[PDB]
């Protein structure tokens, strides 16, 4: 089948500025290529169709060109409600077929996270595991690195964190790591901290507590 | 005008099957191509199946050929898909699409429903625990509820039903080590308020017909 | 039992006679398909006109009654005019 692909799979651009993608086949599909929009959450929205021709309703700053086996969409100035993930599909014929997808991020200046810990609850703990969350908020670029440390010793295949996709309000994200030991090993130890680092800190920072 | 709207989506084991409908209202269905389109989690878009708007041509993804098949209903404008021998790569969420003009084959995908979530999996339904994160040291607050040890995936979180929605982060669901979801979300209020007013985090999980309102008192 | 061209059709020449001829080739990954051919009396002579490659041209026969032939379906189809 006739494989999409896109360039660049993530791109980071400020509001304002004109920005790119690309989309390449696998082979010629003529002019029969469709660009949709999907936000955070929501369905796709078909923004244009046979490469250029925009669809009713969508603003004039974005446009599409291209021809071939090369294509490309064009936002002219980015703004607020543009943040989002951008598909090109082929209408050449029956199999239709996606790119992979390019999801755009709205630059702002750098913001350092704000970090707070949460020990485990009692309700858990009568139930024989123990849950530490950490939780940065409010951070931009999204590249911030947590760590578990247990009287000072480093965890390691002990934690799973989630990161909200780009805010709509600041463009700031927000992760939450969940440490989860057991009762046992979790009353075993005294101090429990999660050292952060980020580009915007200019020094790692640690939130603990004493249990 | 134009409003899609699929059902039929929930888990099932592997080797089962499922149906799909989609309703349809501000549109003469005639006269349409109607499509089915997946998205996995995390991932981009999969064309399932078309059925087109000139006759009864039905149009299926390699991957899924000759397990799924896609039909119409003309009267109630519904269009159905029957999915058979399911497999661990069929879940995702399934969207209804309509073709941008009348009388094709389904080229474009002009309007699309909310989706239905189809999760396939041995496992067994759990409802999740609800747990406080309670608050103490710091700087504003921080003030979150964690929803932990649950299957399958659709799970929703309110702040003191539909009142408090500023300054709210809920999360995306991880998966844990032993095959369960966790899922975790705060609200972030002033110091000086945290005093005056209640904080109950509404978490909902349909799978298992779970609903808990939990509070969240500071330590 | 065979199905609906999702393709499009180049064409390639319309000439006359008291009926019309159209060579068109196809541009398409799912051959062999049947034409979607449509005219909006106007009947088709060509019996089941069906594409089976897309290097092969396919020559379609149309009697018309001022209206459209429309050879395709859907975003692309070759949407032409005659009398």
């Amino acid at each position: 089948d006739i494989q999409m692909t896109q360039s660049p799979s993530t791109l980071s651009a400020s509001v304002g500025d004109r920005v790119t993608i690309t989309c390449r086949a696998s082979q010629s599909i003529s002019k029969w290529l469709a660009w949709y929009q999907q936000k955070p959450g929501k369905a796709p929205k078909l923004l244009i169709y046979t490469t250029s021709t925009l669809k009713s309703g969508v603003p004039s700053r974005f446009s599409g060109s291209g021809s071939g086996t090369e294509f490309t969409l064009t936002i002219s100035s980015l703004q607020p409600d543009d943040f989002a993930t951008y598909y090109c599909q082929h209408f050449y014929s029956v199999p239709w077929t996606f790119g992979q997808g390019t999801k755009v991020e709205i630059k702002r200046t750098v913001a350092a996270p704000s970090v707070f810990i949460f020990p485990p609850s009692d309700e858990q703990l009568k139930s024989g595991t123990a849950s530490v969350v950490c939780l940065l908020n409010n951070f931009y670029p999204r590249e911030a690195k947590v760590q578990w440390k247990v009287d000072n010793a480093l965890q390691s295949g002990n934690s799973q964190e989630s990161v909200t996709e780009q805010d709509s309000k600041d463009s700031t994200y927000s992760l939450s790591s969940t440490l989860t030991l057991s009762k046992a090993d979790y009353e075993k130890h005294k101090v429990y901290a999660c050292e952060v680092t980020h580009q915007g800190l200019s020094s790692p920072v640690t939130k603990s507590f004493n249990r | 005008e134009v409003q899609l709207l699929e059902s039929g989506g929930g888990l099932v084991q592997p080797g089962g099957s499922l149906r799909l409908t989609c309703a349809t209202s501000g549109f003469t269905f005639r006269d349409y191509a109607m499509s089915w389109v997946r998205q996995a989690p995390g991932k981009g878009l999969e064309w399932v199946s078309s059925y087109s708007g000139i006759d009864d041509s039905t149009y299926y993804a390699d991957s899924v050929k000759g397990r799924f098949t896609i039909s119409r209903d003309n009267s109630k404008s519904t269009l159905s898909l029957h999915m058979n021998s399911l497999r661990a790569e069929d879940s995702a969420l399934y969207f209804c699409a309509k073709d941008r003009g009348p009388r094709g084959v389904g080229e474009l995908f002009d309007s699309w429903g909310q989706g239905t979530l189809v999760t396939v999996s041995s496992a067994s339904t759990k409802g999740p625990s609800v747990f406080p994160l309670a608050p103490s040291s710091g700087g504003t607050a921080a003030l979150g509820c964690l929803v932990k040890d649950y299957f399958p995936e659709p799970v929703t979180v309110s702040w003191n039903s539909g009142a408090l929605t500023s300054g709210v982060h809920t999360f995306p669901a991880v998966l844990q080590s032993s095959g369960l979801y966790s899922l975790s979300s705060v609200v972030t209020v002033p110091s000086s308020s945290l005093g005056t007013q209640t904080y109950i985090c509404n978490v909902n999980h349909k799978p298992s017909n779970t609903k808990v309102d939990k509070r969240v008192e500071p330590k | 039992s065979y199905v609906m061209c999702t393709g499009s059709f180049k064409l390639e020449k319309e000439v006359a006679e008291g009926t019309v001829l159209v060579q068109v080739k196809y541009e398409g990954t799912d051959a062999p398909c049947k034409i979607p051919f449509s005219s909006q009396n106007g009947r088709l002579i060509t019996a089941n006109p069906i594409v089976t490659d897309k290097e092969k041209p396919v020559n379609i026969e149309a009697e018309p009654p001022e209206s459209y032939i429309v050879v395709g379906a859907g975003e692309k189809a070759l949407k032409l005019s005659w009398f």
